[PDB]
């Protein structure tokens, strides 16, 4: 749930502060690129697949503790796609009522 | 015993003998004479004739019903008015 994600966020912040301390960097300006460089230096892995290398970084649930889903199209099972289709259809209705290098 | 050149007689129009022959053949086909001529070459037994006639009636009824159904449902074949919904 969101509690686990928040706990992970706090843990990541604490670990980021420790990493900044270890590298001697300023804990304030210690950004994600600095984190990645420090991790690559401290844990040098030459695995070709970059997803398998060590990494220190920062899907969700669609209903709250009461069981009520947040999106009104949740029960479709494809709430994002159908919400997008609904918005596009509404824009088309509005347009109808009122009246290269891209792929 | 009838008078000649009245039954199954087609006058040629400006010499289009081929067209006149095709017209006469169409007339014979529409009147069913060709069917009788070819089916009387060999004797069709009465049971076989009854089975064939029943099958022909069933096939005609089924074809008419299918055609009527297709024509009735053809109205729905317009473009989708609720695209995206």
């Amino acid at each position: 749930t969101e509690d686990f994600i928040k706990k992970q966020i706090e843990e990541f912040n604490i670990g980021k502060r420790h990493l900044a301390n270890m590298m001697g960097e300023d804990p304030e300006t210690f950004t994600q690129e600095d984190i990645d460089r420090a991790i690559a230096y401290l844990f040098p892995s030459g695995l070709f697949e970059k997803r398998a290398r060590p990494v220190m970084k920062h899907r969700a649930i669609q209903w709250g503790e009461d069981g009520r889903p947040f999106h009104y199209l949740f029960y479709t099972g494809k709430q994002s796609y159908y919400s997008l289709m609904h918005d596009v259809y509404g824009m088309l209705l509005n347009l109808e009522k009122h009246q290269i290098g891209s792929r | 015993k009838h008078l000649k050149f009245i039954a199954r007689t087609v006058m040629v129009q400006e010499g289009n003998v081929e067209s006149a022959y095709r017209t006469l053949n169409r007339i014979l086909t529409m009147d069913g004479l060709i069917e009788d001529i070819k089916h009387r070459r060999y004797y069709e037994k009465p049971c076989r004739r009854r089975q064939r006639e029943s099958y022909e009636r069933c096939r005609r009824i089924y074809n008419m019903e299918m055609a009527r159904k297709i024509n009735f449902l053809m109205r729905k074949n317009r473009a989708d008015p609720w695209q995206g919904c």
